[PDB]
RNA sequence: GUGAAGAGGGAAACAACCCAGACCGCCAGCUAAGGUCCCAAAGUCAUGGUUAAGUGGGAAACGAUGUGGGAAGGCCCAGAC
RNA sequence: UCCUCCUAAAGAGUAACGGAGGAGCACGAAGGUUGGCUAAUCCUGGUCGGACAUCAGGAGGUUAGUGCAAUGGCAUAAGCC
RNA sequence: GCUCAACGGAUAAAAGGUACUCCGGGGAUAACAGGCUGAUACCGCCCAAGAGUUCAUAUCGACGGCGGUGUUUGGCACCU
RNA sequence: UGCCUGGCGGCCGUAGCGCGGUGGUCCCACCUGACCCCAUGCCGAACUCAGAAGUGAAACGCCGUAGCGCCGAUGGUAGUGUGGGGUCUCCCCAUGCGAGAGUAGGGAACUGCCAGGCA
């Protein structure tokens, strides 16, 4: 399996996350996609989504899945959630190298308000 | 073709069961998935004598119990350790 | 509301720790001893861990 | 015929605070050797394996967990 | 002389006997002599009566023996004062509890089983019955 | 748990076992363990059975047409042993 | 003198000239953190090659591993880079 | 800076003979005798493979089992 | 409101493995290419970047099937606290608690928060 060894690549970061009681920023990736979403600290709920599926964002995206796209949610995920109050979050990797479009979906983010 | 009669037990437990066994009589229950199980005492010396026949485990039996016939199959029987008796048997009602 | 007369017909000499002090728990001094107690299930209880020195009349 | 005759003193592990039972903060909850027992909320554990309270409240023990392992958590109550 | 090899430890506990046995019915054969006491039974009077029941019937049916000593008895020398140590083990008893079938044979007529058993039931130190197979 | 540091009654006698905890006196009553034919206080008590051994009132593997009770079995007045 | 298991009677503790084994160290990385990885044993196929080296598939599942005895533990690995 | 390892470590520094012997104590503890036990010892019995020309039990009796006595060698340390 | 799909949990085999069928508009998955961002103790196999041609084969999801896994009564048995008793190296009686194994059977999950596509 390729995705359930990523599963336990990203299992004692998620379980500490939860331990500390902190509210995280799970990025998942795909090959044609990218998503994001602002889970609370009780992990069964979220508060704020924001992905390249969405046609508010994919229209303006010339191919959703590169590092432009990965730049232009994570501007909408903090934007969604400043108004909310929603300030201190934490990024959660989900197994993926913070190498690539997970990087620039977490500096546009973080250059958009969110502090993390 | 063998037909035995029981009776339905008042009390059962430990206590309740050897009591039972010092006057010749050892319990049994018949279950049979549908309907609620019934708890029925009888005889040892009658129903001893019919268990040595090889016919007793494969035949379909007949109890009696408060005037109504039910017909079921012997599933297992506990015997004693060391003695020529019985200690509980299960029916099926098949 | 029902009180329970609670009389001791044994001797409380070689006893366990643990049967002694439900004697002081019910109130008995000496055998022949009898004392009115409330009905509860927890004075009952008492009855029933003692049920061989104590004799309950009702 | 002898060559025996040795032993250990006793480490007196074992459960010191049982569930339902108000404990203050940083007081040791269960001294342990492996881990019988695993550290859930407000607890924390030990280099020898120690779990021990971080916030005054209720014990509690659970048996969460894939595997089905016991932990122990504390409610602030 | 049934004794086991390469045991985990040399020298065990006394322990007591207590409850009814486990195998309590014949699986194997067809006559089974069954136990109606209680007492340890050493390998020694194992093998002294199966030599008295493959004697009895000398060619036919096969024959089982149900019970396996693997209980270490250590006992002190003579002339030799209380403690220092334990004693040296010294044969393998099979711990009898009432119920325990220990020989049971198959292929002979039971009258010949009947007798057979007889000839090994007064080698063994433990009142034993005969019992025959049954269907459950 | 008792003796040690606890007497009293019982087990013939018998610190430990069973009953039971003595502040003192009484020519008063009811009981516990244990007992009621005489020694020695109290049933030669009532009903229904067992034992023939003084078993009761020392001990096993094993042996036996001792004797009482219970459920079945084989043969038998086309006559059993 | 110290450590591990049993005796130790399911909290702690618990003895014998009771039943079994270890220690008087090691490491400047064998510690910290970040990133990554998952074994034993089997089958089949394959040059030297062989019951057993290295390789490719499948079953298996941690029956492997832990600087050092035993117990408890470990996949979020405390095991391996 | 201590195998002060007899590891809560009497000194910095230490082996023996006594039948030539002596004092304070102990039946808290041994040798003799007694006592409890009976592994061991002696005696007896149960099953019967065989020996005995046939035939197990005239006479023995293997492999095993069950007891008695308190006469051996022992165990304990209750009395002195 | 309904169906399909993705993410995060709850719950932990009644929830997993096996056998068969089925799904590609969207999603997912395989996939094309590699100078570049990054990597192989060799290999873009994995990790990673740039895209969309092909496919639903493998994987994944869903549905069906009990061959295993798993859950599992009632009754009885063992054990045992307290109080009595025996022929007391082991048991019995009154009472309270009452397994393990096995039998009948159950059984191929249920559910919460968001985000897409369709009707
Ligand atoms: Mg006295
Ligand atoms: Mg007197
Ligand atoms: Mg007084
Ligand atoms: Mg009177
Ligand atoms: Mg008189
Ligand atoms: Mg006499
Ligand atoms: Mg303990
Ligand atoms: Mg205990
Ligand atoms: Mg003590
Ligand atoms: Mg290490
Ligand atoms: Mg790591
Ligand atoms: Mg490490
Ligand atoms: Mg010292
Ligand atoms: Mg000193
Ligand atoms: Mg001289
Ligand atoms: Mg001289
Ligand atoms: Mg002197
Ligand atoms: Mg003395
Ligand atoms: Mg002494």
């Amino acid at each position: 399996d390729k995705k359930s060894a990523r599963i336990r690549r990203a299992t004692r970061a998620r379980r500490k996350l939860q331990e500390l009681g902190a509210t995280r920023l799970v990025v998942h990736r795909t090959p044609r996609h990218i998503y994001a979403q602002v889970i609370a600290p009780n992990g069964s709920e979220v508060l704020v989504a924001a992905s390249t599926v969405e046609k508010a964002i994919a229209e303006q995206l010339k191919y959703t899945g590169n590092k432009d796209a990965a730049a232009a949610v994570g501007k909408a995920v903090a934007e969604r959630a400043l108004e909310k109050g929603i300030k201190d979050v934490s990024f959660d990797r989900s197994g993926f190298q913070y190498h690539g479009r997970v990087q620039a979906l977490a500096d546009a983010a973080r250059e958009a308000g969110l502090q993390f | 073709m063998f037909t035995i009669n029981a009776e339905v037990r008042k009390e059962q437990g430990k206590g309740a069961s050897r009591r039972l066994r010092a006057a010749n009589k050892f319990p049994a229950i018949i279950y049979g998935g549908k309907e609620a199980p019934l708890a029925i005492e009888l005889d040892h010396d009658k129903v001893m004598n019919m268990q040595a026949k090889a016919e007793f485990y494969s035949e379909v039996l007949t109890i009696v119990v408060d005037g109504k016939e039910i017909k079921v199959k012997a599933q297992d029987v506990q015997r004693h350790p060391y003695k020529p008796k019985l200690q509980h048997i299960d029916f099926v009602r098949a | 509301a029902k009180t329970i007369k609670i009389t001791q017909t044994r001797s409380a000499i070689g006893r366990l720790p643990k049967h002694k002090a439900t004697l002081l728990g019910l109130g008995l001094r000496r055998i022949g001893h009898t004392v009115e107690r409330e009905d509860t299930p927890a004075i009952r209880g008492m009855i029933n861990a003692v049920s061989f020195m104590v004799k309950v009349e009702e | 015929s002898t060559r025996n005759g040795r032993d250990s003193e006793a480490k007196r592990l074992g459960v010191k605070r049982f569930g339902g039972e108000s404990v203050l903060a940083g007081s040791i909850i269960v001294r342990q050797r492996g881990t019988k027992f695993h550290a859930g909320a407000n607890v924390g554990c030990g280099r020898d394996h120690t779990l021990f309270a971080k916030a005054d409240g209720k014990v509690k023990f659970e048996v969460k967990g894939p595997k089905n392992r016991k932990f122990i958590s504390i409610e602030a109550e | 002389m049934l004794q086991p090899k390469r045991t985990k430890f040399r020298k065990m506990h006394k322990g007591r006997n207590r409850g009814l046995a486990q195998g309590t019915d014949v699986s194997f054969g067809s006559f089974g002599l069954k136990a109606v006491g209680r007492g340890r039974l050493t390998a020694r009077q194992i093998e002294a009566a199966r030599r008295a029941m493959t004697r009895a019937v000398k060619r036919q049916g096969k024959i089982w023996i149900r019970v396996f000593p693997d209980k270490p008895i250590t006992e002190k020398p003579l002339a030799v004062r209380m403690g220092k140590g334990k004693g040296n083990v010294e044969y393998w008893v099979a711990l009898i509890q009432p119920g325990k079938v220990l020989y049971e044979m198959d292929g002979v007529p039971e009258e010949l089983a009947r007798e057979a058993f007889k000839l090994a039931a007064a080698k063994l130190p433990i009142k034993t019955t005969f019992v025959t197979k049954t269907v459950m």
